[PDB]
RNA sequence: CGCCGCAGGUGCAGAUCUUGGUGGUAGUAGCAAAUAUUCAAACGAGAACUUUGAAGGCCGAAGUGGAGAAGGGUUCCAUGU
């Protein structure tokens, strides 16, 4: 409903910014349960949550 | 769809198995209620011998779960019910003539069989029991009898309601404040379709009307009072949870956790009693019951001098007559009372009989 | 159970003082409960204990 | 019947013109709704997230000039709605749009 | 954890929880609400345990 | 700020304890010609004098 | 309560109002006067189609500034709005009279609007900053309205 | 309240009069400084604005980033309306 929660925290286990916290978008129930820590590294570790990778800057037109 | 229904011939034997396990179980009490007894001590043994019974039991058997469908109650001459102490709290020790109220349920394959007797204890041979609590139980009894004629499909809960009323009236005895029966199904202590007994202005007017339904559960209790049937809290200790398998919250406490993964595990959705644990029970309880995840069962007491009565079993509703598989040994020539019935319509239901 | 000024200046200080101690730990749970939820019966004493310790302290003094 | 599903080709170039820069994308997803439409009769029109992605493909301002769709009237009898059929308008990857119909695909 | 006088020291504060609850405490932790009042960590000695004194003051 | 006095912390402490609504029950008590705490205060709109 | 302009036989008759409603008064009279006389299952197609913007509503008194419109013509007029705000509390409003009309049991497919009127409500205070350190109000202008449905074919 | 006497802080359209309320203006001026949003879904009576995901963008390390000092004082955090 409502992951504002979810968002902070997951970002903050995960020690990424809010841009590489992915929520999965079918299973928002799931996630929304999730109010504490240790329940998002439990989601974590299942895949509902991933760490977006780096988007790509590339250093070979400079290289 | 899935529904278990009584009309199955197998659920039918376990059923009367249920009756003469709810049955023998309080014969197997009575006789071992004394005076000065230690009222822990009948309750783990108590405990200890339906342990055993529901395990030797179907030995041909041992894949489905049985047990305790509520625990041990009891609560003499001052509680209304929902009182089993722990072991750290102080005995409380039968003395003579007293009046206790016993309660007692026991779940197969989550098919609800519950009974629940008062007696007094101690009753020499020869002696006639007088006073204002030779008419209380003698009243509840009454009730039962009339709760046997009367539950049938097309009698209304309301009925039921003034019924009790009435001969407490006659009695000159008042039910205690706003009990609930239940009608109840294969996996569940709660159901929605209850009855009332006693109400007030907040109870009437959120009660639901319904017809009684063939093939259904009926776990039937009676709870009069000699006195006023206003009760509250003294300050102690809440016991009897029960989860509730509707609602969730995500415990933050490595206890509260495992105290609610062993409450699944042993009392999955029935009320159960603290005594099952107890360092880490009752720590774990108070995170759980705040974010209301086990919804408590807290002890009532009456006035000082006041006497509370109780009886209740479970009946299965067939379409041809209505069979009670529990019931408590009373017996009316060694108990009687100085008012008697007024009623027309009462005296029609006690005389005929099923 | 209710005590009285009027009983307590019989008695010596030994007692005195010993019978406003355990009226202070009586104080000390009553507040326990207060916190943990406790009950409506028990929250009512604990103003009948704070005047209990007021009445024997007034004696003593 | 109506659950008919065919495959049009919109010129978004002749429908966005003079619309200005910050507004031609946003724009061109509006007149594929509006497209969508008119061809087929029904109001509540679903357009497909990958065809969202091809509109933007270029920017705000460089919409492709045409794109191949996919209208897909289909029934909406699966909620309580006030409109029976809905039509979801999907995306076609195509090399050229030389010589391209309204064609009706199959199932 | 207890809610104390804000005139109380650690030295009082562990003196005062080890002789009206007979037990032995290892350090006290203190820190001023924000409503005004002194909040006490009392740290337990490592051959006491807490859940065991909490039920014996009744704050299990 | 982070850095204050034990005194302006204890001022600060009995401003926000008495900026409270006023007890559901106060309007049942009889003459009672009170209706809501009107000394309440916001951090944003009206600022402390100290 | 005391309804302005009671029906001729509270029988066939149906009331409903509200008061302190959070809409502008002056859209919410131009929409009425234009309601006012219409039977009620062309009434409420009427303001579905305000919201819809397929048909307008004259603005007679209240048109100070108002735009003209190709559909204002219906009504022999100029200039027209579609008070979408309006049409909404007016169809609530129409719906809470016609369950009265069942309530007391007359039929609803004969209804016609007889009596609707619009008053002004208390006006709401609020705070608008002006150049040169100056407050000025920012008042809302609510309005109460009722009405009476009479049966009749 | 009338009648015989007595005594006045005794009569309003104005004073750019004091206080309060209300109009026309007027559904009007206006809600235009700093490039920009779009698609689907969820909750929900209700979604241009909430949340999730996908895309297109902006700040571009002298930041629209991360922390503090004064100042504020509970605005911090959960849950609910
Ligand atoms: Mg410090
Ligand atoms: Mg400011
Ligand atoms: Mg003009
Ligand atoms: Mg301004
Ligand atoms: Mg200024
Ligand atoms: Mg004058
Ligand atoms: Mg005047
Ligand atoms: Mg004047
Ligand atoms: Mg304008
Ligand atoms: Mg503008
Ligand atoms: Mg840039
Ligand atoms: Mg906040």
């Amino acid at each position: 409903s409502m992951l504002r929660l979810q968002k902070r925290l997951a970002s903050s286990v995960l020690r990424c910014g809010k841009k590489k916290v992915w929520l999965d978008p079918n299973e928002t129930n799931e996630i929304a349960n999730a109010n504490s820590r240790q329940q998002i590294r439990k989601l974590i570790k299942d895949g509902l949550i991933i760490r977006k990778p780096v988007t790509v800057h590339s250093r070979a037109r400079c290289r | 769809q899935q529904e278990q229904t009584i009309a199955e011939d197998l659920v039918v034997t376990k059923y009367k198995m249920g009756g003469d396990i709810a049955n023998r179980v309080l014969r197997s009490l009575v006789e071992a209620s004394s005076s000065g007894v230690s009222v822990l001590s009948l309750c783990e043994k108590g405990d200890a011998m339906i342990m055993e019974e529901t395990g030797k039991i179907f030995k041909k058997e041992k894949e489905m779960k049985k047990g305790i469908a509520f625990p041990t109650s009891i609560s003499v001459n001052n509680c209304v019910c929902h009182f089993s102490p722990l072991k750290s709290d102080q005995d409380y020790i039968l003395k003579e003539g007293d009046l206790v109220k016993i309660d007692l349920g026991v779940h197969v394959d989550g098919f609800i069989a519950n009974v629940a007797h008062t007696f007094v204890v101690d009753v020499a041979q020869g002696t006639q029991v007088t006073g204002r609590k030779a008419d209380v139980i003698k009243a509840a009894h009454l009730c039962a009898e009339a709760a046997l004629r009367l539950v049938k499909p097309g009698n209304q809960n309301t009925q039921v309601t003034e019924a009790w009323n009435k001969v407490a009236h006659s009695f000159n005895c008042t039910p205690i404040e706003g009990m609930l029966s239940h009608q109840l199904k294969q996996h569940v202590i709660d159901g929605e379709k209850t009855i009332i007994q006693n109400p007030t202005d907040q109870q009437k007017k959120d009660h639901e009307k319904a017809e009684f339904e063939v093939h259904e559960v009926y776990a039937v209790d009676v709870l009069v009072s000699s006195g006023e049937g206003k009760a509250k809290d003294a300050g102690q200790r809440t016991t009897i949870y029960k989860r509730d398998p509707s609602k969730q919250y995500g415990l933050k406490m490595k206890t509260s956790r495992a105290f609610f993964s062993e409450v699944e595990r042993r009392f999955d959705a029935m009320p159960f009693t603290l005594r099952a644990f107890e360092k880490k029970a009752r720590m774990g309880v108070v995170e759980c019951a705040k974010h209301e995840l086990l919804q408590p069962f807290n002890v009532l007491y009456e006035k000082e001098g006041e006497f509370v009565a109780q009886f209740k079993f479970t009946v299965l509703l067939m379409p041809n007559g209505p069979m009670r598989i529990t019931s408590g040994p009373f017996e009316p020539d060694l108990y009687k009372s100085e008012m008697e019935v007024q009623d027309a319509e009462l005296k029609a239901l006690l005389q005929s009989s099923a | 159970a209710k005590i009285k000024a009027r009983d307590l200046r019989g008695k010596k200080k030994e007692e005195l003082l010993k019978q406003l101690d355990d009226l202070k730990v009586e104080l000390s749970q009553l507040r326990v409960a207060k916190v943990t939820g406790g009950a409506a019966s028990k929250l009512s004493k604990i103003r009948v204990v704070r005047k209990s310790i007021a009445r024997v302290l007034t004696v003593i003094n | 019947n109506e659950v008919v599903t065919r495959e049009y080709t919109i010129n978004i170039h002749k429908r966005i013109h003079g619309v200005g820069f910050k507004k031609r994308a946003p724009r061109a997803l509006k007149e594929i709704r509006k497209f969508a439409m008119k061809e087929m009769g029904t109001p509540d029109v679903r357009i497909d997230t990958r065809l969202n992605k091809a509109v933007w493909a270029k920017g705000i301002r460089n919409v492709p000039y045409r794109i191949r769709v996919r209208l897909s009237r289909k029934r909406n009898e699966d909620e309580d709605s006030p409109n029976k059929l809905y039509t979801l308008v999907t995306y076609v990857p195509v090399t050229t749009f030389k010589n391209l119909q309204t064609v009706n695909v199959d199932e | 954890v207890f809610i104390v006088d804000v005139k109380a020291n650690k030295h009082q504060i562990k003196q005062a929880v080890k002789k009206l609850y007979d037990i032995d405490v290892a350090k006290v932790n203190t820190l001023i609400r924000p409503d005004g009042e002194k909040k006490a960590y009392v740290r337990l000695a490592p051959d006491y345990d807490a859940l065991d004194v909490a039920n014996k003051i009744g704050i299990i | 700020s982070s850095h204050k006095t034990f005194r302006i912390k204890r001022f600060l402490a009995k401003k926000q304890k008495q900026n409270r609504p006023i007890p559901q029950w106060i309007r049942m008590k009889t003459g009672n010609k009170i209706r809501y705490n009107s000394k309440r205060r916001h951090w944003r709109r009206t600022k402390l004098g100290l | 309560v005391r309804y302005s302009l009671d029906p001729e036989n509270p029988t066939k008759s149906c009331k409903s109002r509200g008061s302190n409603l959070r809409v502008h008064f002056k859209n919410t009279r131009e929409t009425a006067q234009a309601i006012k006389g219409m039977h009620i299952r062309k009434a409420t197609k009427y303001l579905k189609d305000v919201t819809l913007q397929k048909q307008c509503v004259p603005f007679r008194r209240y048109n100070g500034g108002v735009g003209r419109c190709a559909q204002a013509k219906q009504w022999g007029w100029t200039q027209g709005r579609w008070p979408k705000k309006s049409a909404e509390f007016l169809l609530h409003m129409l719906k809470n009279a016609e369950s009265n009309a069942e309530l007391k049991g007359l039929d609803v497919d004969s209804l016609v609007i007889e009596h609707i009127q619009v008053n002004k409500a208390p006006k709401m205070r609020r705070r608008t900053y002006r150049a040169h350190g100056r407050i000025n109000p920012y008042m809302s202008s609510p309005c109460h309205i009722e009405m009476i449905l009479t049966e009749k074919e």
